[PDB]
RNA sequence: GCAAGACUAAAACUCAAAUGAAUUGACGGGGGCCCGCACAAGCGGUGGAGCAUGUGGUUUAAUUCGAUGCAACGCGAAGAACCUUACCUGGCCUUGACAUACUAGAAACUUUUCAGAGAUGGAUUGGUGCCUUCGGGAACCUAGAUACAGGUGCUGCAUGGCUGUCGUCAGCUCGUGUCGUGAGAUGUUGGGUUAAGUCCCGCAACGAGCGCAACCCUUUUCCUUACUUGCCAGCAUUUCGGAUGGGAACUUUAAGGAUACUGCCAGUGACAAACUGGAGGAAGGCGGGGACGACGUCAAGUCAUCAUGGCCCUUACGGCCAGGGCUACACACGUGCUACAAUGGUCGGUACAAAGGGUUGCUACACAGCGAUGUGAUGCUAAUCUCAAAAAGCCGAUCGUAGUCCGGAUUGGAGUCUGCAACUCGACUCCAUGAAGUCGGAAUCGCUAGUAAUCGCGGAUCAGAAUGCCGCGGUGAAUACGUUCCCG
């Protein structure tokens, strides 16, 4: 599946974070394979320049070969905290899905 | 009509412009004055050629 | 949809034969609306069949119409999760729209020089009883054939 | 969401322009730029009169400025004086000379401005603002509108949090196009930032269309 | 748009309207066939040698109330910001919205 | 008690709750009932190639700042060579390029050069104006002093104003009553029905408001007014061109009116709403499009249109300038344009539009040029002159399936124009060259009728610079049995 990471100004990307988040992701996502098409994750800290709890936000969404994108959240203190949780979610997401359909 | 961005979200305007036309002939000498005299209101310019 | 019943529109009679069966086809034929290029093509392929054996041009492209029209089709049903293709008649209208979608693309996947001749070439074919469109016609009776077992 | 502009929806419909004057394509700019300016004095200088409307309006190589007032003793001046700079202020704007009309209001409650005006004036006094916007929807209903709207936003009483609150009593129909809906907006500027005002008042239906309205 | 970015384009107006006649007299002079070449290339010199805000090439528009440089629309002579709002209020003779 | 185990029965420690009935929503691989190009039946696409455009990453002195799933990515920008410009290198000013307050001298202004990249600096000409109880004042400069100006610097999570989306989804709520200890409930629920909280019947409810529909614009038929510059049916004259003398018929132009209401007939339903089949009519059951965005949701977007609270810099985070950059290029995405040909390419002839633009402009016509264009010149402030050639189309000839007489990227020479100036970095013209491409993975998008597909024409921005955006007309389809499985 072809991954496409997008960051705000708040957040700071580089390349070095596109290959991580690209090889977690696949790693992670890797039984479904052909299942889905295209992965697409966005980064933001909401009250740029200031602090929080949670103050950084993930969101994945992806395409899955056939039914339709469905799309996860999560906030966090920390971009590690962010990706892991919506990680989890997209994970749970995708198992409920395709229980449903069989 | 957005202050940043939406192209989709706009308001589109118009402004017409009306225009009649009058030919008065064998016109006398108290018609032109008449003519002259009478008062003109705001919003319709009027142009009389001789 | 899931209401009304939208009525079918009028296609007028073509000029040389006055037939609306060959204006629909003139349709069919037709593409960007270029109705006029449409024309020229069938009667160019109707000219070309006609020099092969004189015959009424209309009375043969009708034999050949039902020649190539279908009898019977299965709709997929989803019941259980599996297809169950279920054989089932077919309306007058859709065998007609059929018969003429298959001769149209067989005829413009055959390989002569110009849309005329292998439209002419189809004609011909199917008249025979061997054809692209025959066999398709051919394939879908062996599959509602061998599903018949279904209602 | 959003909502049009009630009186940017019935402008052919049932009320007018607030400028009448027709000009070629190429002084019509300059005119709008001018007309701008004229009103941005006026609005600084009749600040404490209650002016309502201002229809400027070009009959020929002339300007006629009618300034709707609650207060006229204001704006004509004791002896008179005050007109006299106001024109001379005008045509000083204005490449042609400008003569200034008065239209006296009678019953100020009935008009979105000045009820605005009014709330603005309470709400930058520190007084409560569902206080004021009682104490307007209740004068208004008493002239005799058919219904009032009032909308207050911002940081109301000092809060971190803005929010907005509004109240309506009687008939508000916007969507209703031949419906007399006078809108205003107004800003009340505190020590913790703007709080804006919107009011609407319903004058009941219009009939006959635009003929009626004698356009 | 910054007090200073409005200076700017009154300045340079103000040096186009100045220099304006001097060109348009050195532009005719150059487009003159009946002149001499030599007094064609003197013209052509001192075009060449004219102050650069004196091009009315390097004028922007702007709205006017607020100074900004897009959407400016010559007719109105104000950016869209601000154009609908004026509209909007009633006060631009004529202007209503478009249904066709 | 053979065993499995049964009966009797603590403490240490740990939490601020755990619970029962019932009320509002949300949700259900629970249930019935509906709707939508959501499925089904079809037509054409994206994902492959060349180029355009935007973004992400790298790069650089700088690649200025915002927008980030549907709802960011041909988005702010309706148009970056200088300017715009906010960025970088370097040269410069400090009450500042702009406002008010104080003092003093000078009309304002004006002609030439000199130094320099320019900003700036140093010289040098001409005038001495407008009102005055003329002894002083308006304009517009110069010089000094002090509060101050200045900020596209931060915070959209402190705000006003404005905008997106669920979504034109059909819903969302109040007063007086009632019911319950209460949260709350009724009304807003039940039958039919509609596109619809649209309507008719019942009912502790009776009444209201915001939404739905209607009022608004446009198109189809006809009537009155108007006869221009626009039109030519009967007459005549014609260098046969409405050209002319003429006419006010027709087309058209643009204001005001009429018409269509299930109005009438035959059926169905509770004898209700309402729904089918008909006559007439240009049009028959919302005729087709456009504006119009309920209560509310996402600390959704915008301190860079603008305003504004609070913080920050003050010989610099302010101001002026010349060059460079925003156009970089191992790559990755989104939206497009052009093609891969014979339903076609090339050449010759030959018909039919609608909507807009034109005085700092559009330009008939002659010449010069292969051409982009140039010169002379003509009519236009426009139903008058002009942009202007409509193109697909039709008739005739050639091409005869070839990387081609398909395709037109890239590169080498020669030019025109706009502009102070086309090196970085413009549009177009001519000669030469002739790339990938022979129909494009999984996947996925738009569309139900004058629609899709295809063909050309105009405009805002704008000195010049559209394959983008907003409009206009020409030719003109395919298919809907049905809601079973797909989603909201
Ligand atoms: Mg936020
Ligand atoms: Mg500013
Ligand atoms: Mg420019
Ligand atoms: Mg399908
Ligand atoms: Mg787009
Ligand atoms: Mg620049
Ligand atoms: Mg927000
Ligand atoms: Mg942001
Ligand atoms: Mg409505
Ligand atoms: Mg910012
Ligand atoms: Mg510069
Ligand atoms: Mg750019
Ligand atoms: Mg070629
Ligand atoms: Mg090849
Ligand atoms: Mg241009």
């Amino acid at each position: 599946m072809n991954i496409e990471i997008r960051t705000d100004k708040n957040i700071h990307n580089s390349e070095r974070l596109i290959t991580y988040v690209r090889a977690e992701l696949t790693q992670e996502f890797q039984r479904h394979s052909e299942r889905i098409t295209h992965f697409s994750v966005h980064f933001s800290d909401e009250n740029g320049d200031k602090g929080g709890d949670k103050d950084i936000h993930c969101m994945i969404e992806a395409r899955p070969s056939g039914l339709k994108p469905v799309a996860v959240h999560h906030k966090a203190g920390n971009i590690d905290a962010s990706i892991h949780g919506a990680i989890e979610k997209l994970k749970r997401s995708l198992e409920h899905t395709f229980e449903k359909k069989e | 009509t957005s202050p940043h961005v939406n192209k989709d979200a706009r308001d589109q305007y118009e402004i017409r412009t009306y225009k009649r036309l009058i030919d008065i002939v064998q016109p006398t000498d108290k018609t032109v004055d008449a003519l002259m005299k009478l008062d003109l209101a705001a919003g319709v310019d009027v142009q009389i050629a001789l | 949809p899931r209401r009304r019943v939208v009525a079918a529109r009028e296609i007028l009679p073509d000029p040389k034969f006055s037939s609306q069966t060959i204006a629909k086809f003139m349709n069919h034929v037709m593409q960007d609306g270029k109705k006029s290029i449409a024309e020229s093509i069938v009667y160019g392929a109707l000219e070309r069949v006609q020099e092969k054996n004189k015959v009424d041009p209309v009375e043969f492209f009708e034999t050949t119409l039902e020649k190539v029209r279908p009898m019977v089709e299965v709709k997929a049903r989803r019941v259980g999760g599996a297809t169950y293709q279920v054989p089932m008649e077919v309306r007058p209208s859709r065998r007609t729209a059929l018969a003429m979608r298959w001769l149209v693309d067989a005829a413009a996947k055959r390989s002569e020089k110009t849309m005329a001749l292998r439209l002419a070439g189809e004609l011909l074919d199917a008249a025979e009883g061997k054809g692209a469109a025959i066999k398709k016609r051919e394939d879908v009776h062996r599959m509602a054939e061998a599903n018949k077992a279904f209602s | 969401g959003q909502k049009v502009h009630p009186i940017g929806i019935r402008l052919g419909v049932v009320k007018r322009h607030n400028a009448n004057w027709y000009a070629n394509p190429k002084q019509y700019a300059e005119y709008l730029l001018k007309d701008l300016q004229v009103r941005e004095f006026l609005t600084k200088k009749l600040k404490n009169a209650m002016v309502s409307n201002i229809l400027i309006e070009r009959p020929s190589g002339a300007a006629k400025v009618t300034i709707s007032t609650a207060r006229p003793g204001i704006v004509i001046g004791k002896k008179g004086e005050d007109i006299e700079k106001l024109q001379r202020e005008l045509t000083n704007i204005m490449g042609v000379p400008a003569q200034v009309s008065i239209n006296e209001i009678d019953r100020p409650d009935l008009d979105a401005r000045l009820v605005a005006e009014a709330i603005a004036s309470q709400l930058e006094k520190r007084v409560m603002f569902r206080r004021a916007m009682k104490r307007a929807v209740q004068n208004t209903m008493r002239a005799g509108a058919k219904g009032i709207k009032v909308e207050v936003s911002g940081r109301l009483g000092g809060a971190e949090i803005a929010r907005t609150e509004w109240y309506r009593e009687g008939r508000v129909p916007l969507h209703t196009l031949r419906a007399d809906i006078d809108y205003a907006t107004m800003r009340a500027e505190t020590t913790y930032g703007t709080i804006g005002v919107k009011v609407w008042i319903f004058r009941g239906e219009i009939l006959g269309g635009m003929k009626q309205v004698m356009n | 748009a910054k007090k200073g970015m409005i200076n700017r384009e009154l300045k340079r107006e103000k040096t186009v309207a100045k220099y304006a006649a001097k060109r348009a007299e050195l532009k005719a002079t150059i487009a003159n066939v009946n002149a001499s070449d030599e007094e064609r290339f003197e013209a052509m010199l001192k075009l060449q040698a004219l102050p650069r805000n004196a091009s009315p090439v390097r004028l922007r528009n702007r709205c006017g109330l607020t100074g900004r440089p897009h959407g400016y629309f010559r007719k109105f002579g104000l950016s869209r910001n601000k154009l609908r709002d004026t509209v909007m209020q009633g006060d631009v003779p004529g202007v209503v919205k478009a249904s066709w």
